[PDB]
């Protein structure tokens, strides 16, 4: 059943049972968060464990089991034996560092009411920068990976709360996501800011001359460095991508695609050409030596396009000597067995 | 396909059963899940978001958090700490806070009439019991004729340096319907469950530890505490992951047989519905390839050429509509991936999920 309605039902039913007190529970779940950190790291210090596997063990024990870990990464941790062993030396840990463990844990669950409860702030966000190209579900989305990027910063220590926070945390992600996915060609965040730039400039020019801009004051209105070339440049990389498929003329059953050519794909009078070109140049190959027709067959048929670098031992003049000896005997031969001439290509 | 292809042969609702947990959350209990909604564990049926939160965290998530600072906040926690409140537990003030679910109470932040029995916070702020072990002279005139704290000398969840860290507010009475354990003890037959008296702490911490039928363990260490909640591993499972277990676990052979039976024997309408059973089953038992492929988790992507990428004029490229629907894909996909690592908040991962799956149609 129609998609957008069950997510919101979803996460605005789960904020309906717990948004996040103003102050309370944010703080709450907030210094959660960073003693986890704390937790972690004083965790790595006394195992000698990378704080990466500190927080992929506590995570496994926290959010869920075996499935998690071998279906999403394939298997590198064993699934069974290896996060076991690891929460093994986290219980060893006496009264003193055991407190961590049990920190880390709870903190990482602290991480999630608070994510949970956000929810609904990354709507109403993500409900304005709806109409860039990208899909509400794509957009919230997004928004929401930027959320879960400010839990990581918020320092509760400095008294302002995460409302305010999640805004800017999210409003970057969206932006990327906008600028970063919403083409079939990827262009840079400085061509996309360019290109509203033109357009803008093109809206304030359309505000009085009743001329559509000559793109004369495109590039004047815009600044220094514009010029004609730019703009016209710029516009052209803005247009998007037309349909291989697509109605054509009076509109029936004609697809735009039957209508294009193709280029590397030899029509018959390339692959004649190519015959004859082959075994005429390979019979005069023959009927020359080896050593500096070779070099400049291979040299220029085989590789890359040297006249000293194209010879084996044979320095420079032999090279000259035979290549344009043996270059001019096999054409004024062809010249007799008129073959080549008539130009192949 | 209206047969569903999947549904026919894996007993689910045909065409419902499917569309239910298939694109949105109607979990189907997988294997096993020993607790009850009222009866045993459902093998192949299909449970709700709400029941099935009803099922992990325990029966009873209430959170009555009162009004101003001392009528409720006094009813409550007079109540509240260990006193294992009953069904109805009618709080005293206002209106009249009704707890009406199961087994403990954790009651959550103070204000500043009276302070006893409560944790760690407010010692290091009147120095006092922190600083040396005064909290006894800290009853105050009748001493001259474990928690208590002055007549009413404190207000909020601050750390007393110079009243620097602070936050002034609220206070949840937070029923939370499971059962505390302070004192658990030491027997060895399967491998030690829960928590010795004070020093060792076997259970893992508060998030996912099994112990007995019970199943979930949360820790305070304020008094030793091991919060000990009730259900297993239910496996409960949304989506193509659901189905493609399904049907991994199936012997065609058997329920050809089974259909065999039914086919000719039972009245015509049940039998009816395995004849048409039958039919899928045997022909992906026949010379036909082996069934647990109807799933995808490898999509094939058709050639380049294929989906040419052209200059039109000017600049106008163009491109086979297929790849819009792959970046489509692609970007899900990968934003998926990512969202799993960052951490996953449930609703998220499914919304992404879905998307996802929709994508790949
Ligand atoms: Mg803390
Ligand atoms: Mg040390
Ligand atoms: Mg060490
Ligand atoms: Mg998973
Ligand atoms: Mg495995
Ligand atoms: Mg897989
Ligand atoms: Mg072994
Ligand atoms: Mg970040
Ligand atoms: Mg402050
Ligand atoms: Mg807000
Ligand atoms: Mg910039
Ligand atoms: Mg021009
Ligand atoms: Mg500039
Ligand atoms: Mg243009
Ligand atoms: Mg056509
Ligand atoms: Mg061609
Ligand atoms: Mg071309
Ligand atoms: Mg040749
Ligand atoms: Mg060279
Ligand atoms: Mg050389
Ligand atoms: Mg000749
Ligand atoms: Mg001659
Ligand atoms: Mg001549
Ligand atoms: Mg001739
Ligand atoms: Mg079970
Ligand atoms: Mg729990
Ligand atoms: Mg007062
Ligand atoms: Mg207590
Ligand atoms: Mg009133
Ligand atoms: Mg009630
Ligand atoms: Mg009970
Ligand atoms: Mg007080
Ligand atoms: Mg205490
Ligand atoms: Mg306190
Ligand atoms: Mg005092
Ligand atoms: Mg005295
Ligand atoms: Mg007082
Ligand atoms: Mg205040
Ligand atoms: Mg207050
Ligand atoms: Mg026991
Ligand atoms: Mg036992
Ligand atoms: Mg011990
Ligand atoms: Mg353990
Ligand atoms: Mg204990
Ligand atoms: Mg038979
Ligand atoms: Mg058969
Ligand atoms: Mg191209
Ligand atoms: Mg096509």
């Amino acid at each position: 059943k129609i998609s957008t309605s069950d997510p919101v039902r979803q996460y605005l039913h789960e904020i309906g049972q717990v948004p996040l007190l103003t102050l309370e529970e944010e703080v709450e779940l907030a210094r959660k968060v960073e003693e986890g950190m704390e937790a972690i790291k004083k965790l790595s210090e006394i195992t000698g464990l990378d704080p990466d596997l500190i927080r992929e063990v506590v995570r496994a024990k926290i959010l869920g089991s075996a499935r998690v870990r071998h279906i999403p990464g394939l298997k590198e941790t064993l699934d069974p034996k290896t996060v076991e062993e690891i929460d093994q030396k986290l219980k060893s840990l006496p009264k003193e560092h055991k407190r961590y463990l049990h920190i880390a844990r709870e903190g990482e669950a602290a991480r999630q009411h608070l994510i949970e409860a956000n929810l609904r702030l990354v709507v109403s966000i993500a409900k304005k920068y709806t109409g860039r190209g990208l899909s509400f579900l794509d957009l919230i989305q997004e928004g929401n990976q930027g959320l879960i990027r400010a839990v990581e910063k918020f320092e509760y220590k400095r008294r302002f709360k995460f409302s305010t926070y999640a805004t800017w945390w999210i409003r970057q992600a969206i932006n990327r996501a906008i600028a970063d996915q919403a083409r079939t060609i990827r262009i840079p965040v400085h061509m996309v800011e360019t290109i509203n730039k033109l357009s803008r400039t093109a809206r304030q020019l359309q505000q009085e001359l009743g001329r559509e801009p000559t793109y004369e004051e495109i590039a004047e209105a815009m600044g220094p460095g514009w010029d004609a070339k730019r703009v016209e440049e710029t516009l052209k990389i803005a247009q998007e991508p037309v349909s291989l498929e697509t109605p054509i003329g009076d509109e029936k059953d004609s697809f735009y695609g039957d209508f294009i050519p193709d280029e590397h794909l030899p029509s018959p009078v390339d692959a004649a050409t190519q015959s004859l070109l082959s075994e005429e140049l390979e019979k005069a190959l023959s009927k020359l030596s080896e050593r500096e027709a070779m070099v400049l067959k291979l040299r220029k048929g085989l590789i890359d396009g040297e006249e000293v670098g194209a010879f084996f031992g044979v320095t420079r003049e032999r090279i000259r000597q035979i290549e344009n000896k043996a270059l001019r005997k096999l054409k004024y031969h062809e010249s007799r067995t008129r073959k080549l001439r008539d130009f192949l290509d | 396909d209206v047969p569903s292809k999947i549904g026919t042969l894996l007993d689910l609702s045909a065409t419902e059963l499917e569309q239910v947990l298939y694109f949105s959350k109607y979990i189907v209990l997988d294997p096993k899940g020993a607790i009850l909604n009222g009866v045993p564990v459902e093998k192949r049926q299909l449970l709700t978001d709400e029941e099935y939160r009803e099922l992990r965290y325990g029966k009873q998530e209430t959170y009555p958090l009162p009004p101003g600072v001392d009528a409720l906040v006094k009813d409550g926690e007079e109540v509240v700490k260990g006193q294992e409140l009953a069904p109805g537990v009618v709080s005293r003030l206002d209106g009249v806070a009704l707890y009406r679910f199961p087994r403990r109470v954790r009651v959550e932040y103070v204000k500043k009439e009276r302070a006893g029995l409560r944790l760690p916070l407010a010692a290091w702020v009147e120095k006092e019991a922190y600083k040396p072990g005064e909290i006894l002279a800290e009853l105050p005139e009748p001493y001259l004729f474990g928690d208590k704290i002055v007549a009413a000398i404190d207000p909020e969840e601050e750390v007393i340096a110079e009243a620097e860290g602070v936050v002034h507010l609220h206070e949840p009475a937070s029923i939370l319907v499971v059962k505390a354990r302070v004192y658990p003890f030491e027997d060895d037959v399967e491998v030690s469950t829960g928590d010795r008296v004070a020093p060792g702490d076997v259970l893992a911490d508060g998030g996912k530890v099994k112990s007995d039928v019970y199943g979930r363990v949360e820790v305070d260490l304020v008094r030793n505490v091991v919060r000990v909640v009730e259900s297993y591993d239910i496996d409960a499972r949304m989506g193509a992951e659901a189905i493609q277990q399904l049907l991994k676990e199936l012997d065609l052979e058997a329920l050809e047989k089974e259909l065999l039976e039914e086919m000719k024997h039972p009245s015509r309408a049940r039998r009816a519905k395995a004849r048409k059973r039958l039919e899928v089953v045997r022909a992906f038992l026949d010379s036909g390839n082996r069934p647990e492929w109807m799933i995808l988790e490898a999509v094939p992507v058709l050639p380049p050429d294929l989906r040419p990428m052209v200059q039109v004029d000017g600049g106008r490229f163009a491109t086979s509509d297929l790849n819009d629907l792959y970046r489509r894909l692609i970007n899900r996909n990968n934003r998926l991936k990512k969202l799993l690592a960052q951490g996953a908040p449930e609703i998220i991962i499914r919304n992404e999920k879905r998307m996802l799956q929709e994508a790949v149609d």
